[PDB]
């Protein structure tokens, strides 16, 4: 029943496109919703398959900045959830076509120390052959 | 339907 609540996430998540419009509004509340940063991972992944291969790159994006919302590295315990499926989801966009753009985030991460190298040979994995 | 960049967010 009360479960029907985390639709309050994928559907939200689901509407979003390629725009800092709907990205930007949607990872500042995402932030709020730090209280089920478990299963808002679970949302936003399931989305890729559904969406095109230029549109689930923008999904990615959503990860990203979701992750550097909580910001600071005062907690930032978003990530920790994220790499539960982070390589998992770079799966959907083994296209070269797009691995290119995943790249941005991922050398984000990876020039920010967002994550420690042993989670980034899954990523590069995923993205990269 | 301006795309953003992935380093504009501080982190």
């Amino acid at each position: 029943s009360a479960g029907a609540l985390e639709s309050s996430l994928d559907r939200k998540f689901q509407s979003v496109t390629n725009t800092m419009e709907s990205i930007q509004g949607l990872s500042s509340w995402c932030i709020e919703n730090k209280k089920h940063h478990s299963t808002i991972v679970y949302h936003w992944m399931k989305w890729l398959r559904r969406s095109a291969y230029p549109h689930r790159l923008n999904l990615f994006y959503l990860a990203n900045d979701v992750i550097q919302n909580c910001k600071r590295k005062n907690a930032i315990i978003f990530r920790e959830s994220f790499a539960d499926v982070l390589p998992e989801a770079a799966a959907l966009v083994k296209d070269p076509s797009v691995s290119k753009s995943v790249e941005r985030i991922f050398k984000i991460w990876e020039d920010r120390n967002v994550y420690p190298e042993e989670m980034i040979v899954a990523l590069r994995e995923a993205l990269s052959t | 339907s301006p795309s953003y960049s992935p380093t504009s967010p501080s982190y």
